[PDB]
RNA sequence: CCAGGGCUACACACGUGCUACAAUGGCGCAUACAAAGAGAAGCGACCUCGCGAGAGCAAGCGGACCUCAUAAAGUGCGUCGUAGUCCGGAUUGGAGUCUGCAACUCGACUCCAUGAAGUCGGAAUCGCUAGUAAUCGUGGAUCAGAAUGCCACGGUGAAUAC
């Protein structure tokens, strides 16, 4: 029980403990498992030793853990230095999709500072 | 986004002019109210100063401006802090 | 000791061509491997310094030695004789035999393994690198741990300036960069 | 080496998913299963697709053609 | 009179709401049951593609005829078995569709990756006496597009008043 460069979880289901691997949702884990040939109610553990080889062969063509953590950090920084509105807004801990921030600007800037 | 079928959209003027800047091929800023035109790889090294409703600010076109917008570069508000 | 042959029959004959020595014993070689637990939790409790030496331990096979604060500071908070750390001096037949899991097992299994600095001998051959994570071994199981560790590596060599060090390493194909 | 201080150590068996039956000397007591062994782990091919600039104009003209 | 900008700004303060903190629940699959409405530059069957919002070709109706239109909670079966979880959905990355001269400021929606706070809330305070409260859907007006708002409708359906 070991997919993709991280552990995964021995005794959660197929498709379930998939989606530890940071780039996976419910339905692209389907895809794994529909493409290789398994059942999805069957756990991590107690898959054979010629079942975790071929399921990472379906994992590899996916940009994934480290592959996925870089591009998303060299997407935010190439918005900071040109100059965008989206990347001063991503320099200035301020929403990017046009909501408001008169109030209900609580994610971005962190909970309430208190004046001083 | 504007659709795909459709495809980009620009102002007329506006490709007119960049066509006439490097056929010409002048660095005059080009001073133009046309921020919600898509700049094409023709704009790339040219300078297109793009109006924010008080001014115009300018805007040297490098290789990762294509897809964008000219209004992204010219702030329309202006904010330094509370206190 | 596999690798060790490996440098004795071929790794000598490489190094040998592209430095021009008049002597056998000019080439470099590797003298020791020292792996290095500085565990600064110890003075609130023994609790954490006795599992991290279970952990170096089972990782390189002969036993810690603890060590001790050499001057009594107190921007960190200790006296002089405190337990401050632990290491490993590892020589000869041993030695190789970390070397061996540490380029072919140990170290590719690191979270986002990029590669390795080249910069980082400080001028006399000796090359000195830092690991994130005690699990990356095949020895402590990931579900028994309790508290996560870190460690270095230090590879102290007989290479006598910079450049023969890290042209030592790569003839032992070592994963730079 | 003190008889008696340290731990066991002994020759085990290697295996990972290239194929590689690998043997070495190791503290674990059981066998042994890998994922990656340094000869098939993208290091050598990896970090040179695995990056992928991409060019700025073709993200433009596989859009569309004028 | 015109173009762009602003009415959408944010150290922050209060009022009204929607969604939550899960098993009287989440998901998947089969399957029963409404009322009231609008519709011509309008609503737009089926067929054909598309992971999907949609697109194509294009009938049907100025309407108890036709379409909008599939009610949902429920029930049958199956799973997950108390974890920040197969709970929660914010938030950001890359793709899109659409209406619209025109979606950067500053639209809704789709698909995929990311998966915050939140485990029932101090003092204080509000609504409600029966088809009420609670609950779950559904339509409409403003309107090119843009409802957690406003107005209207049925399904389930209590506790208690010395
Ligand atoms: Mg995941
Ligand atoms: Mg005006
Ligand atoms: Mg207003
Ligand atoms: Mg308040
Ligand atoms: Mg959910
Ligand atoms: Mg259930
Ligand atoms: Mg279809
Ligand atoms: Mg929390
Ligand atoms: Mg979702
Ligand atoms: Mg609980
Ligand atoms: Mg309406
Ligand atoms: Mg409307
Ligand atoms: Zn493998």
């Amino acid at each position: 029980a070991r997919i993709a460069g991280i552990n995964i979880p021995d005794h959660k289901h197929a498709v379930i403990a998939l989606t530890s691997i940071y780039g996976v949702g419910k339905t692209r884990s389907k895809a794994i498992l529909a493409a290789a040939g398994i059942a999805e109610d069957v756990k991590i553990s107690e898959l054979s030793e010629g079942q975790i080889d071929t399921l990472r062969d379906e994992v590899a063509k996916f940009v994934v853990e480290g592959d996925l953590r870089r591009e998303i950090s060299m997407s935010i920084k190439r918005l900071m230095d040109l100059g965008c509105y989206r990347g001063l807004r991503h320099r200035r801990g301020l929403p990017v999709r046009g909501q408001r921030t008169k109030t209900n600007a609580r994610t971005r800037k962190g909970p309430r500072k208190p004046i001083k | 986004p504007r659709s795909l079928k459709k495809g980009p959209f620009i102002d007329l003027h506006l490709l007119k002019k960049v066509e006439k800047a490097v056929e010409s091929g002048d660095k005059k800023p080009l001073r133009t109210w046309s921020r919600r035109s898509t700049i094409f790889p023709n704009m790339i090294g040219l300078t297109i100063a793009v109006h924010n409703g008080r001014q115009h600010v300018p805007v040297f076109v490098t290789d990762e401006m294509v897809g964008h917008k000219l209004g992204e570069f010219a702030p329309t508000r202006t904010y330094r802090g509370h206190a | 000791a596999k690798l060790h042959d490996y440098y004795k029959d071929e790794v000598v004959k490489k190094l040998m061509t592209e430095f021009n020595y008049n002597s056998v014993m000019q080439v470099p070689r590797v003298e020791k491997i020292t792996l290095n637990m500085g565990v600064g939790e110890a003075i609130a409790d023994k609790k954490l310094l006795d599992n991290a030496a279970a952990d170096l331990a089972a990782i390189s096979g002969q036993k810690p030695l603890i060590t001790k604060a050499r001057k009594s500071v107190a921007g960190f908070k200790i006296r002089q004789g405190y337990p401050i750390g632990c290491k490993v001096t590892l020589r000869g037949e041993r030695m190789w035999e970390f070397f061996e899991r540490l380029i072919t097992i140990a170290v590719p299994r690191i979270r986002d393994f990029r590669g390795l600095s080249a910069k980082s001998f400080d001028g006399r051959g000796n090359y000195s690198m830092g690991v994130r994570e005690q699990i990356i071994f095949p020895e402590i199981d990931y579900d028994k741990v309790d508290r996560v560790r870190g460690l270095d590596i230090t590879i102290t060599t007989t290479a006598k300036s910079d450049e023969e060090g890290r042209a030592l390493l790569a003839a032992f194909d070592f994963p730079f960069r | 080496m003190k008889k008696d201080i340290h731990p066991k150590y002994e020759e085990i068996t290697a295996s990972c998913s290239c194929g590689n039956v690998m043997k070495i000397r190791s503290t674990v007591g059981h066998d042994l299963n890998l994922d990656v062994c340094s000869k098939c782990h993208p290091f050598f091919t990896g970090k040179q697709r695995d990056v992928a600039t991409g060019g700025r104009v073709d993200r433009f003209n596989k859009r569309f053609n004028i």
